[PDB]
RNA sequence: UAUGUGAUGGAACCUCUCCGGAUAAUUCUAUCUCUUCUG
């Protein structure tokens, strides 16, 4: 036999067929895609490569054969042959079959020649075969003249892999193109890559084929003529290379079905995606995790190369804060970034091949399969349209027949296909919804089927013919159309110059009647850049010396891209244009050895082309036309993805898109053009809410249905120019308590837009020919309406941004006011005119009482609606205003310049000052709830506050000593008993040191004046014959209790001769007394019996002693006398006073003295007992003593009571201790009392070093005392040792004789400063907790809730107060309890459980109720219309259950502010727009100079509520003053002066405007009532009389400004001002219903003061210095006038001054 | 007339809102968010967050009510309706029936493998199981009954 | 791995419908801190 080896090769790419198994190779599936290559299976490993059998290359070179013979008329250089049978025969799919392959083409037919019969074949038939007679017989061992084997890949014939390995599967669909919507589809596999594209095969011959050399050589020639024509194979294009003629398993047929290979480490992803699912549930943000989802994939696209990702809002003056979701903690990893990337890092590590891009692919994946399994409700879902494959054959039933014409000509065409928009080309799989398709190396690909769809769909619209090819039918379809689509070759082409991923768009479905989102309206898509250049190859053969018309027409078309490519062509995407076209013409009859050189330039490239004409022409069906609109403020669109990822930590980020043939580009969508244009059709036509299946209205003309499609093409709108952007800050302000509520810092970057420097944007809309004359009419309105400004560009529209049109210095400016009237006039307010007087100082804010009835609606007025008078009469329009200041106005800027002290400018638009629209609308609405007492739109109603227990107050303190139980459940809590403990103290050494760390100043001594000093007293002689021996002593005393002593004992005690003054004091009468019995029924030797019959003789006066013993020894009988004596110890005994007396106890040898007081204290009338003579006797010894102090020495020092030398003192500062300390187990430790054993509380713990029990230990600091002295300078140590003495007077708890305050020598520490001005310690003991036999105690939950609130106020107040962080009191915890910790619990009688858990004795209460429940209950329910369920436990339960969208909104509706306004879900109606001046430049206060403010404190909410049981007082609000002149006198002042403002970090320093400085600006609003309307133009325009409060430092009285309203544009409808005014008013009786008080009071609280001579200031806590420096001080203010009982009013009651003028 | 009470008739699936004056907030939850809310104003309401004995934490057994409910119209009152009300029915019937099917066979899936360290106990499995081919019989019905008007 | 007198699969656009909306004044004064020893 011969071999003559074939070589088939592949330029781009090839379609393959899956495997079937032999029973099923006869379905639909594989007679489908018959000529396709085929995929093998072994039976070992399941594993196979594509092949491609002999017979389509028979079939291929039979094909080019004939086409070759007929073109030359049956003789090819001496290969002279006849047309054959082509008829007949039994060709069978498959084998094991009745399949029956059979033509279906038209056969071509040449003239015959010499003779050709069975001895002798012609070379045709020799190829043929046809006188084999195949017929009958199997053939299996029968040879063949002429044999095709398979082909198979060179380089790989033996390598397994696998179907999804090495091919891909795309789903492709068929075009109704009459609506351009899919119908039909099915599935295809595609090989793309370059190893697998050359298969080598063979041609064996036999020897019968071989009769002689000539026959050989004329078999040769036809064959290599043959494949030189061969074109396209296996649904690719190829060429064939015909080698020399010179030479000498199974399948697996059994029942077995493999599928979803999925991919290596899909677990691991997931593993991963339910970690980061789990930690964002722990901390409760699953609501961004589609943006993360998302996000991921942007990183995807970002990079790792140079990654940062951002940070915190950077609070306080420099630290930067925790990301809101970068910064979540992952099982004890805090940083997610760092997590990413080392997760990252290890799985490149792990496996082979792993880059950024397929990680982040897959991890998004991941993330966004387990948002769909846990995170419902997050996306929209019925897709019944869009199905039902089909595929179908059909095997012809009579003879196709023969034909006579063929090809003579052959054209090529090259060009390139730029992209001038960007496009999207659909990728689905059967089994990240939708991704953009491409090449597996990352190239971008157009396939060729879209090429040709897209050909065939424009030269049918050129030929205006309806085909739609009706898959298999009996016959060919015929027609021009497929006629000529019939010889038209296209080859894949791929993207060459771009590689990168696509970016990624967003698009939203809003809700008309709400104008906000669907409950799941969000999709994504990916999109291709724009500037991508593909190759463009096109192939005709046909009998004709010149092109089709139809052809040409569509090159022209396509040279000026006036048709779309892509899929979304809806919103203008996939424009491309043909560039560089260039043709050659090749004639197959006589110049067929010049196009076979090259092959028709697939193997070589073509030398020599010729230019082509293609002059114009202008019947396409689109027409173009341009948009210009000029926005005239500043533009945002919000990018919610990308502005987690940019490092400069905005919040929201404008949109940018790419370019290739050039940096970021700003612009607004085609998809917010289209869903303008949209709506606005909509709202104009009333079609917003009609059901559009089949419905046929202008809506669904213009822009379709889901069962049609739109004649509207929407392109992007890009800025022209050099936009530049700019950071705003925005924050909400809380109505209580005015300041912003907490950390709500809000970033954006828009592009800055003025009035005089508008913005350009340029795009283009197309629309259809067809498209009726209405339908225009509308989209013209729509356009004129868009460009006179009733729709705003992207978000942030009702605060000014992207207003069309907007030039509101057009105006003559607002003189005067009209559509004046008086509210307060018409309702009878009395408003309390009153007069202010000089000689006060009052309060800078007040608080307003909330109302009594609070109006709701269920129903507000829709948006999709221009104008329904269901109810009432709907209004729209704009409102001119003008505003002024009458006080300085402050604005600040975002951008300072300074490190320590930051200086701040005004408000500015790349140098032009103006006004933002938030501050006007935010006081606006606050002064809206004011007058309508709607609800609070803004309150923190989820806080709870704490206060400070008192040291003593019926039981002041319960708490019991306690320490936390062993490693069991957390519940169980043990009792414990508290002693004495070491580890603070100041020095260990002998008792010298001990003694003489005294003796540092103030030592009291006696002089002889003080006895002259003493002689003006009146003083008894006696005395100072006694004092002599005193005066005389010469000795120098250190404590008074040692003199008290000494003096007593020279002078003389009278408790030293008690005894014989008691025996000689007269006797009186007796008298009964139930004192006796109540004080004296201890002792159980008296029975009850003997009692009664003592009280049955009550009230009984005897004479004198005399008669009472007689009348106990007899009435008293038959029992033990000795109770009887026992009882006589607590009689009332009179006691008189006689001369005999004082003679009998003069005689006693007593001192004079005693006689002297003695007759000094005669008193007729008779003592009630001996004891009440002898406390009055001691009080008037206590009095003298007293007195003779007061005239002691004049040292100065006040003399410090006895203290140190106690034996406590003693053994508390011998025993340090500071070593020899254990943390762990039960303690070691003795009671080592001083000597003395009386009761508990008093001993200690002696650490070894009585029964010897001890246990447990504790270690923290104490209080820090401030007051101001030098002791021993000295500085901070970790030493911790006491170096000082004396200093302050200690409070005394509780009393041995009497109660008060008293001074005494107390050690303390070195003030830190080593203000810094005024620091101290007192701590002397530490406290250790011994076990004891108590049963565990179960703990409430909420106890350690309120452990964490209570420890994260000490952290914040410390934070907050600037404590050093070495002394800071009390060791707390990290989080939760730990079994150990040793902390105070309170317990009450209650279920046996403990309700409350603190660290130390004196500490923060912290309360048990939110803030949200503390409104008094007189009042309607003033909370926010959008509630929040977390004031309870249970938003768990309904998180679980998922039932959140009902739960939600108060049961009666929304408030009139929040309906006005706006709240989340509704969407407000009305808009302010920018404030701008009619110069650049105003003028400035201060000369243009910057003013240093003073230092702003947070506003402290513990203050109007004192107690547990205060309410709420209302709102908070801010009177006119002049105080901003003494701020300015006293910046701009010399240094030196101690007046002047210092330069600190907590200072700022800003600019400020004169007064009388005017600014302009506008109001837009839509769908209003009336009534409403009035209420917002009273609301703008007050009295003359009052004033609004705007800007900074409104305390310090800056920021007084005046609004005048100039004239109301209503539009075509008639508006009067007599109806407003009516129904104002009707609207406020109806609400208030004949309420003043609180009307009154809020008209008080805005009366403008403009009198130089009323002074408004703080309290300025505390008072020093001498004389009386006024009333100031927030304590002296408590104690006496204000008190916290009464605190709950002066200060609802408007203009109430504290003090007085010193 | 013992049933929800909320949707106005069978042959439009509207709700005129009024369905807050039920308790249990599961037929509340559920009737918001597969049916148009009629009336041309956005409606704002709400309950007490005080509603004892829970949400019951499931939706399975409450809009596989409506799947009787719906199928039972049809088979009474389904003959005078016009062509786009049958199949509006219909395919809203088909399109709660499969959500409840596809939570209780994610659960089967997730139970199959817990169940073989429990002693192989398929009581639990028993009373899902026939839940769900309960709702393979209405699978059926609801899709022949679609197939006989096309 | 295909069978020889018969292969328009270059015989089919993953297409169509959907405003990344909506709420918020860059602001503002009263305490902080626990163990003292019989007074
Ligand atoms: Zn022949
Ligand atoms: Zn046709
Ligand atoms: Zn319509
Ligand atoms: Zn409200």
């Amino acid at each position: 036999q011969h071999i003559i080896p074939l070589t088939i090769t592949f330029l781009e790419s090839f379609r393959v067929i899956e495997w079937h198994k032999s029973s099923d190779r006869n379905s639909l599936r594989f007679l489908r895609g018959y000529a396709y290559a085929r995929w093998h299976r072994s039976l070992k490993n399941n594993k196979g490569r594509p092949y491609i059998t002999g017979t389509l290359v028979r079939s291929a070179i039979i094909r080019a054969a004939e086409e070759l013979l007929w073109l030359n008329d049956g003789n090819y250089k001496g290969a002279i042959c006849c047309p054959g049978e082509f008829n007949g025969s039994n060709a069978k799919v498959f084998r094991e079959g009745k399949a029956r392959r059979l033509r279906r083409r038209q056969t071509l037919t040449w003239p015959t020649k010499c003779a050709c019969h069975e001895k002798e074949p012609c070379p045709f038939c020799l190829l043929l075969g046809r006188y084999e007679k195949s017929s009958k017989t199997s053939k299996s061992p029968v040879l063949n003249n002429v044999n095709f084997s398979n082909f198979n890949v060179l380089g790989k014939e033996k390598e397994f892999l696998n179907i999804e390995d090495v091919a891909d599967m795309r789903v492709v669909n068929r075009v109704d193109q009459q609506s351009g919507k899919a119908e039909d589809f099915f599935n295809i596999w595609e090989i793309t890559d370059g190893a697998w594209k050359i298969f080598r095969g063979e041609i064996q011959v036999s020897d019968k084929g071989w009769s002689d050399e000539e026959n050989f050589s004329k078999f040769l020639t036809l064959l290599k003529g043959a494949s030189v024509l061969v074109d396209k194979i296996s649904g690719g294009l190829c060429y064939l290379t015909l080698d020399k003629p010179e030479l000498a398993l199974e399948p697996g047929d059994d029942a077995s079905v493999l599928e979803i290979s999925r991919p290596p480490y899909w677990n691991n992803m997931l593993n991963l995606a339910g970690t980061i699912s789990e930690a964002f549930e722990r901390e409760d943000k699953l609501v961004h995790l589609r943006l993360f989802a998302d996000t991921v994939r942007e990183l995807r696209r970002s990079d790792i190369e140079t990654l940062d990702l951002p940070k915190g809002h950077a609070d306080r003056l420099g630290k930067p804060s925790d990301h809101f979701i970068w910064d979540i903690e992952i099982n004890k990893k805090v940083k997610l970034r760092n997590w990413l990337f080392w997760i990252f890092n290890e799985f490149r590590d792990t496996y082979a091949y792993f880059d950024w891009r397929t990680f982040c692919e897959a991890l998004g994946q991941a993330l966004y399969l387990e948002a769909k399994k846990q995170v419902p409700n997050q996306f929209s879902s019925e897709r019944p349209v869009g199905a039902t494959p089909a595929m179908e054959v059909k095997t012809p039933e009579h003879d196709p027949g023969r034909a006579a014409q063929g090809p003579r000509y052959e054209w090529l065409i090259k060009g390139e296909l730029v992209s001038q928009t960007p496009f999207f080309f659909g990728w689905s799989t059967e089994a990240t919804n939708l991704k953009l398709l491409a090449a597996r190396d990352g190239r971008l690909r157009l396939p060729l089927s879209v090429l040709r769809g897209i050909l065939r769909r424009d030269i049918k619209v050129v030929l205006d013919n309806k085909c739609r090819a009706e898959l298999a039918m009996k016959q060919p379809c015929s027609c021009p159309v497929c006629n000529l689509m019939k010889k038209i070759t296209i080859r894949d082409s791929f993207s060459s110059n771009y590689a990168e991923p696509p970016k990624i768009r967003h698009k939203i479905r809003l809700d008309p009647k709400s104008g906000t989102v669907a409950k799941g309206a969000l999709f994504d898509s990916e999109v291709g850049p724009r500037g991508v250049v593909f190759p463009f190859e096109l192939r005709l053969r046909s009998a004709d010396d010149t092109l089709p018309q139809a052809l040409k027409t569509v090159f022209s078309w396509w040279q000026q891209g006036t048709v779309s490519f892509s899929g979304d062509a809806g919103t203008g995407k996939g424009i491309f244009c043909l560039r560089n076209l260039k043709s050659i013409r090749w004639d197959l009859k006589t110049e067929m050895d010049k196009y076979a050189a090259t092959l028709g330039g697939r193997k070589t490239p073509v030398g020599k082309w010729d230019k082509c004409h293609i002059p114009d022409d202008k019947t396409y069906p689109w027409v173009k036309e341009t948009v210009e609109i000029s926005v005239c403020s500043p533009f945002i669109t919000k990018d919610p993805v990308n502005s987690l990822i940019d490092s400069a930590g905005y919040d929201a980020i404008c949109y940018t898109t790419v370019d290739l043939e050039k940096k970021d580009i700003y612009l607004l969508k085609g998809e917010s053009f289209r869903g303008m244009l949209r709506t606005a059709v909509g709202r104009g036509e009333n079609l917003l809410l009609r059901e559009h299946e089949d419905c046929s209205c202008t809506l669904c003309r213009i822009f379709g249905n889901e069962h049609n499609a739109g004649k509207i093409r929407v392109e992007d709108f890009i800025i022209q120019g050099e936009p530049r952007t700019k950071l705003v800050d925005r924050v909400a302000i809380d109505r209580f308590t005015a300041g912003a509520k907490d950390k709500f810092k809000f970033d954006a970057a828009p592009i800055v837009g003025t009035p005089t420097n508008k913005l350009k944007f340029r795009g283009n809309i197309w629309i259809h020919r067809d498209l009726d004359g209405l339908a225009c009419e509308s989209l013209k309105l729509a356009l004129e309406d868009i460009e006179n400004g009733l729709y705003p560009f992207g978000g942030l529209g009702n605060a000014g941004f992207g207003w069309v049109n907007y030039n509101p210095l057009s105006h003559p400016a607002q003189e005067e006011n009209k559509a004046d009237f008086s509210l307060t006039k018409k309702m009878e307010l009395n408003w309390s005119m009153k007069e202010l007087s000089t000689d006060k100082i009052y309060w800078p804010h007040y608080f307003l009482p909330f109302g009594k009835k609070v109006l709701r609606e269920k129903t507000p007025p829709s948006h999709a609606c221009i104008d329904e008078n269901e109810d009432s009469e709907l209004y729209s329009g704009k409102i001119v205003c003008t505003l002024e200041t009458r006080t300085p106005l402050i604005i600040p800027d975002s951008e300072f310049q300074g490190e320590e002290h930051k200086s701040y400018d005004f408000f500015n638009l790349n140098g032009e000052l103006c006004i933002p629209g938030s501050e006007i609308r935010g006081m606006i609405s606050s002064v809206f709830e004011a007058l309508t007492n709607s609800c609070m739109r803004i309150f923190d109603e989820k806080k709870r506050l704490s206060w400070r227990m008192n040291p003593n107050k019926n039981r002041r303190e319960l708490d019991d000593f306690i320490p936390g139980r062993v490693t069991n459940d957390r519940k169980m809590e043990e009792m414990k008993e508290y002693r004495y403990p070491f580890y603070d103290q100041a020095i260990t050494a002998n008792d010298k040191q001990n003694k003489y760390f005294d003796q540092w100043e103030a030592t009291i001594e006696l002089t002889d004046e003080s006895l002259e000093k003493l002689k003006a007293e009146k003083i008894l002689q006696s005395v100072l014959d006694a004092l002599r021996p005193l005066t005389k002593k010469k000795e120098k005393y250190k404590n008074t209790e040692t003199f008290v002593f000494d003096l007593k004992k020279f002078i003389g005690k009278i408790d030293d001769n008690q005894q014989m003054i008691s025996e000689a004091l007269e006797r009186g009468k007796v008298r009964l007394t139930g004192n006796s019995l109540k004080q004296i029924s201890k002792t159980k030797k008296i029975p009850r019996q003997i009692l009664n019959q003592l009280k049955g003789l009550k009230d009984n006066t005897y004479e004198n002693r005399e008669q009472f013993i007689s009348v106990l020894k007899t009435t008293v009988r038959g029992i033990n006398d000795e109770q009887i004596s026992l009882i006589l110890d607590n009689i009332d005994e009179d006691v008189r006073l006689t001369d005999l007396s004082l003679t009998k106890i003069r005689k006693a040898k007593v001192p004079q003295t005693l006689v002297d007081m003695l007759a000094d204290l005669k008193k007729d009338e008779p003592y009630k007992n001996e004891k009440e003579f002898l406390s009055e006797f001691k009080k008037k010894m206590g009095e003298i003593i007293g007195l003779i102090l007061k005239h002691a020495a004049k040292t100065g020092g006040d003399v410090p009571r006895y203290n140190h030398p106690t034996p406590t003192d003693k053994m508390l500062l011998s025993l340090a201790a500071y070593n020899r300390n254990h943390k762990h187990e039960n303690g070691k430790a003795e009671y080592r009392i001083v000597k003395p054993k009386h009761n508990l509380k008093v001993d200690f713990m002696f650490a070894v070093t009585y029964l010897k029990v001890s246990g447990p230990n504790k270690i923290e600091k104490v209080k820090k005392v401030n007051p101001n002295s030098v002791s021993v300078r000295d500085d901070k140590n970790q030493e911790i040792i006491h170096n000082g003495v004396y200093l302050r007077k200690i409070t005394v708890a509780n009393a041995k004789s009497k109660n008060k305050l008293r001074e005494r020598l107390v050690p303390e520490f070195a003030w830190y400063d080593k203000s810094e001005a005024a620091y101290a310690m007192t701590k002397r003991c530490e406290r250790v907790f011994v076990e004891i036999g108590a049963k565990p105690i179960p703990i409430q939950p909420s106890a350690r809730e309120k452990f964490k609130i209570l420890t994260q106020e000490y952290q914040k107040n410390a934070k907050q107060q600037k404590t050093p962080e070495a002394f800071q009191t009390i060791l707390p915890k990290d989080g939760e309890l730990r079994p150990g910790d040793l902390v105070y619990f309170r317990e009450d009688k209650k279920t046996n459980t403990v309700t409350d858990i603190i660290p130390v004795r004196i500490s923060r209460t912290v309360d048990d109720e939110v803030l949200a429940r503390k409104i008094p209950d007189d009042v309607g329910d003033v909370r926010p219309c959008v509630r929040e369920i977390l004031d309870k436990e249970k938003q768990k339960e309904i998180a679980d259950a998922g039932v959140k969208e009902v739960f939600q909104h108060h049961p009666d509706g929304l408030c009139p502010a929040c309906s006005l306004f706006g709240t989340t879900f509704y969407k407000g109606r009305i808009a302010f727009g920018f404030a701008f001046h009619k110069d650049k430049d105003p003028e400035l206060a201060n000369n243009g100079k910057h003013i240093t403010l003073p230092l702003l404190e947070r506003p402290r909410p513990t203050w109007s509520m004192p107690k547990k049981e205060s309410r709420v007082p209302g709102r908070k609000f801010y009177v006119h003053h002049q105080g901003w002149e003494r701020v300015i006198k006293h910046s701009n002042l010399d240094e030196s002066d101690p007046n002047a403002t210092k330069q600190t970090v907590n200072n700022r320093s800003v600019q400020a405007i004169k007064e009388e400085q005017k600014f302009q600006f506008e109001v837009r609003f839509e769908n209003l009532r009336e009534w409403e309307l009035g209420l917002l133009v009273y609301v703008l325009q007050l009295e003359p009389q009052f004033a609004h409060k705007l800007g900074m430092g409104k305390a310090l009285g800056f920021g007084s400004v005046r609004i005048r309203v100039g004239e109301i544009h209503s539009g075509p409808k008639e508006l009067d001002e007599s109806r407003l005014v009516s129904s104002a008013m009707k609207k406020m009786e109806e609400i208030w219903d004949r309420d003043k008080n609180v009307l009154e009071k809020l008209f008080r609280l805005l009366y403008f003061n403009e009198s130089k001579d009323i002074k408004v200031r703080y309290p300025k806590l505390q008072k020093e210095k001498e004389e009386e420096e006024e009333e100031s001080g927030y304590m002296e203010l408590a104690k006496e006038e204000y008190q916290p009982e009464q605190r709950r009013n002066k200060l609802t009651n408007p203009w109430e001054g504290w003090g007085n003028i010193l | 007339s013992s049933a929800f009470s909320g949707l106005k008739i069978p042959e439009l699936s509207v709700d005129p809102a009024e369905v807050f004056k039920s308790d249990n907030p599961q037929l509340v939850s559920v009737l918001l968010d597969e049916f148009e809310l009629q009336e041309q104003r956005p409606f704002f309401s709400g309950l007490i967050p005080e509603k004892q004995i829970n949400i019951a934490l499931k939706k399975s057994p409450q809009l596989k009510k409506l799947a009787c409910h719906l199928l039972e119209a049809y088979e009474i009152n389904g003959r005078r309706w016009k062509h786009a009300d049958r199949r509006r029915v219909l395919e809203k019937a088909i399109r709660l029936l499969e959500k409840v099917s596809n939570e209780l066979k994610g659960d089967i899936q997730k139970l199959e493998n817990n169940v073989k360290e429990s002693g192989k106990d398929s009581e639990e499995l028993n009373k899902t199981r026939e839940k769900h081919g309960e709702i393979l019989a209405d699978m059926g019905r609801a899709y022949l009954h679609r197939a006989k008007i096309i």
